[PDB]
């Protein structure tokens, strides 16, 4: 009944955070921020109305079922998880972590193959790796014989390297051993902005 | 100046029972409910019903009912939470909180302007188990003008955490390694990868050390290209 | 032209000087006689907003009630604030009059007449009193007793129905008695009979009223999720005595979904330690008096909460409520407002 979005917002200090909730329901709507290891604190409340010791920095806005937080001039306490509010209900969280500016980096993809020692588990994990990367937005889509994956794909990343500001990124996609010697190609597709065109990287099972 | 102070964070196990406390000050204590929401990392903040101080009338959340009680003392103004049957689900920081709005008069319940500091509450089995160490083969050709890619899964291990070495840490260039991810077997899984030069694939090493403090247990893997 | 406004409020009734009964003796002091002949003006092509939630004419009749009980039902040992407090606790006539109450000089109340009006929102047929009606002070949780019934059909009446933390007041339109006794010849035991078949017919006209406020969901009862015994059970005053019901067998999801048909029997107790309703604390009152103690009233309204929470199932869940005597006061004066002529 509240869907907020996007999940993790990367932006530096000094620039603009946009948050926004779609609701379905009406009554008055809530924003709240949590800093690491602190609790949860109100932001804004009745929509637009700033509760006290907020910066008019923060502003709420709605054009329909739409609400938004904006956050202009990023501070270092701004920074943190954010929700929405409705009644008894709650947005899933914005995350905005401090993302260092650089050039944009391609990601370069590899596969792995199931293990032959896990093959006797009767489990197969095939591993997409994501390296070194910049901004931190990428998609990875699995592909087994052309067909699109979905709930069987685990993803983690790694926090902004502290020396060259790049993620990585690794994405395991679980079958069973029974389930993976069924079909043939097996493929991870990544879009990322420093990519021209969605970049596959795939191998064929059985052949080396 | 309104405060609600809670108890100290606890570890419990599955098919257990917790009970935490909220101390509230600086108000009428009766005039306004209490509610009890927990936040976990991943997921919705969870709104688990709220307590009006003067007859204890209460309202839980559905997805709740019958697990929770919400009590209070009235010389002390304490509410208490009360969550049985405890299971990984439960594993939460738990807060107590009252709406910005309050007069003798009226209230607004949701506006949530006051929290307690929080209540950490760890729920997990005492078992623990060790991580399976597969291999990640960079290749089958040797290119002797690129970087090859190789590591290891650490697969169905528990409780967290791993840690991840290579070569007894004496390489560390271009290691990384990721995040754990709680599989829906509940139990977890991370990889390790590192970037190397491929002309030196049929010449150095490769070993991942793993490291599993809870199961007292450390694994030497050899990551090498497969013989095809 | 007028407005809204708020303003001390004088009261009237019928209390009889001569009477020893409580209110009686409280409104004879606090009251004047009534009018014989009252005057009530219809007014044409006038549309007014009212909201029963935020009138403050209710918080002058608390006042009024607590000083009431205040002043005659005084407990042998009073408990509050770690402090202990020993009065002289007689017995005494408890059985409460109606109570009218008017505006002074330059305001006027003004009364609704739509017969479907919930509570909140315009009014097309409005018409100019001095005095409400005649209302019964009476103080309960979970039943509203006694009271005045809906015109035409049930009433759902809530500040907000999207809003879990607000009461729920279901105003019926067709009363449905219950006969509440404590035998002669243990003491502090009692009972209350209600007809099944008149009860069962009017709970399920109640449901289907309900389905039209949330989408014709499955309307499901359930006993009070928890509280002081005050609200988890139907708390009331009868001749004097505090008298607490068990409910759980009223609302019965079988009977308005054979056999239940007939006389419910609710398990009563009459308590000598109470927890006061004024949010003061516990009170201790004298055991109860010899002889047949019984009253038969009107459930002419219910109070309710609903359960809320992350859910997605295709039922709501609504259980007994209560607690808020204000919300006692509401139920009986939501058709008025004060308004200050000029
Ligand atoms: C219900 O509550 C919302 C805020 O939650 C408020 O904006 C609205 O006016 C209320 N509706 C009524 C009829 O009072
Ligand atoms: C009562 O009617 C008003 C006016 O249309 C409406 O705003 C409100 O939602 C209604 N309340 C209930 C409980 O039906
Ligand atoms: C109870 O209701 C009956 C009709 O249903 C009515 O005659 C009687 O006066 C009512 N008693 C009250 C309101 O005390
Ligand atoms: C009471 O209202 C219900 C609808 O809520 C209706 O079916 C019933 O006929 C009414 N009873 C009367 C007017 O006596
Ligand atoms: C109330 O119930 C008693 C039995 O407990 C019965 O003797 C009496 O006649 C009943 N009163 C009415 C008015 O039905
Ligand atoms: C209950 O009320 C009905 C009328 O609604 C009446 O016919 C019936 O006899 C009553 N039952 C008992 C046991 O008195
Ligand atoms: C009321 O009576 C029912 C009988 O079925 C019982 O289950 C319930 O516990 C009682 N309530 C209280 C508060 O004792
Ligand atoms: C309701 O009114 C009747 C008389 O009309 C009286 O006998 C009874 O005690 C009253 N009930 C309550 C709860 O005051």
């Amino acid at each position: 009944v509240l869907t907020q979005s996007p999940g993790t917002l990367s932006l530096s200090p000094g620039e603009t955070a946009i948050i926004s909730c779609r609701t379905s329901q009406y009554g008055s709507l809530a924003w709240y921020q949590q800093r690491p290891g602190q609790a949860p604190r109100l932001v804004i409340y009745s929509g637009s109305t700033r509760a006290a010791g907020i910066p008019d920095r923060f502003s709420g806005s709605r054009w329909g079922p739409d609400y938004t937080l904006t956050i202009s001039n990023l501070e270092s306490g701004d920074f943190g998880v954010y929700y929405c509010q409705q009644y008894e209900f709650f947005g899933q969280g914005t995350k905005v972590q401090v993302d260092i500016k650089r050039t944009v980096a391609a990601p370069s993809v590899f596969i792995f193959p199931p293990s032959d020692e896990q093959l006797k588990s009767g489990t197969a994990s095939v591993v997409c790796l994501l390296n070194n990367f910049y901004p931190r937005e990428a998609k990875v889509q699995w592909k087994v014989d052309n067909a699109l994956q979905s709930g069987n794909s685990q993803e983690s990343v790694t926090e902004q390297d502290s020396k060259d500001s790049t993620y990585s990124l690794s994405s395991t996609l679980t079958l069973s051993k029974a389930d993976y010697e069924k079909h043939k190609v097996y493929a991870c597709e990544v879009t990322h902005q420093g990519l021209s065109s969605p970049v596959t990287k795939s191998f064929n099972r059985g052949e080396c | 100046q309104v405060r609600l102070s809670q108890s100290g964070g606890q570890m419990k196990k599955p098919g257990d029972s917790m009970r935490i406390s909220c101390r509230a000050s600086g108000y009428e204590f009766i005039n306004c409910p209490i509610n009890w929401i927990r936040l976990a990392p991943g997921k919705r903040p969870e709104w688990m019903g709220w307590m009006k101080p003067r007859l204890g009338a209460v309202s839980y959340a559905r997805q709740l009912q019958g697990r929770v009680t919400m009590t209070r003392d009235m010389y002390s103004e304490t509410a208490f939470l009360e969550l049985r049957s405890l299971t990984s689900d439960d594993t939460a920081v738990y807060f107590c909180t009252r709406g910005k709005y309050c007069t003798a008069r009226d209230y607004y319940n949701w506006d949530f302007e006051h929290w307690g500091q929080g209540t950490p509450v760890t729920v997990s089995s005492a078992s623990t188990k060790g991580p399976s160490v597969f291999p990640l083969a960079p290749s089958s050709k040797s290119t002797s003008g690129g970087t090859a890619a190789l590591g290891c899964l650490v697969k169905d291990y528990f409780p967290e955490p791993v840690t991840v070495s290579w070569n007894s840490g004496a390489l560390t260039s271009g290691v990384h390694t990721f995040p754990a991810v709680l599989q829906s077997s509940g139990l977890y899984s991370l990889s390790s990868v590192v970037t190397v030069p491929s002309s030196s694939l049929g010449t150095q090493t490769y070993i991942c050390n793993v490291n599993h403090k809870p199961s007292n247990t450390k694994v030497d893997k050899k990551v090498e290209p497969k013989s095809c | 032209v007028w407005k809204d406004a708020d303003t001390t409020l004088f009261c009237a009734s019928d209390a009889k000087a001569h009477e020893t009964e409580v209110h009686n003796v409280w409104a004879t002091h606090a009251c004047v006689p009534t009018d014989p002949n009252p005057q009530e003006i219809h007014l044409e092509n006038v549309t007014e907003n009212f909201n029963m939630w935020k009138n403050n004419m209710v918080e002058q009749m608390q006042e009024d009630v607590i000083s009431l009980w205040d002043q005659s039902l005084q407990p042998c040992v009073k408990l509050t604030g770690g402090s202990v407090i020993k009065q002289a606790c007689p017995k005494i006539s408890f059985d409460p009059i109606p109570i009218h109450y008017c505006t002074p000089a330059g305001y006027v109340i003004l009364k609704c007449n739509d017969k479907n009006f919930n509570g909140t929102g315009p009014c097309k047929n409005v018409s100019s009193v001095q005095c409400t009606h005649g209302i019964k002070p009476v103080v309960s949780t979970q039943l509203l007793l006694n009271g005045s019934l809906a015109e035409e059909e049930i009433i759902i009446r809530s500040e907000n129905l999207t809003n879990n933390a607000k009461t729920i007041i279901v105003h019926l339109n067709k009363s449905v008695e219950i006969n509440c006794t404590r035998p002669s010849n243990d003491i502090r035991k009692a009972y209350c009979e209600i007809n099944g078949t008149k009860w069962n017919k009017v709970l399920k006209q109640v449901t289907e009223k309900l389905k039209e406020h949330f989408n014709n969901k499955t309307i499901i009862f359930q006993p009070p999720s928890g509280g002081d015994l005050e609200i988890t059970m139907h708390h009331f005053n009868c001749r004097g005595e505090f008298f607490y019901c068990n409910t759980t067998q009223l609302f019965n999801n079988t009977c308005i979904g054979k056999g239940c048909n007939g006389t419910i029997t609710l398990p009563c107790k009459i308590k000598q330690i109470i927890n006061m309703w004024q949010g003061t604390g516990q009170a201790m009152y004298a055991p109860p008096i010899d002889g047949k103690i019984n009253c038969v009233s009107n459930i002419t309204g219910i109070l309710l909460t609903r359960d809320g929470g992350a859910n997605n199932t295709s039922n709501e869940t609504f259980r007994p409520g209560g607690g808020n005597i204000k919300d006692n006061w509401r139920s009986e004066l939501y058709k008025y407002k004060v308004v200050q002529i000029e």
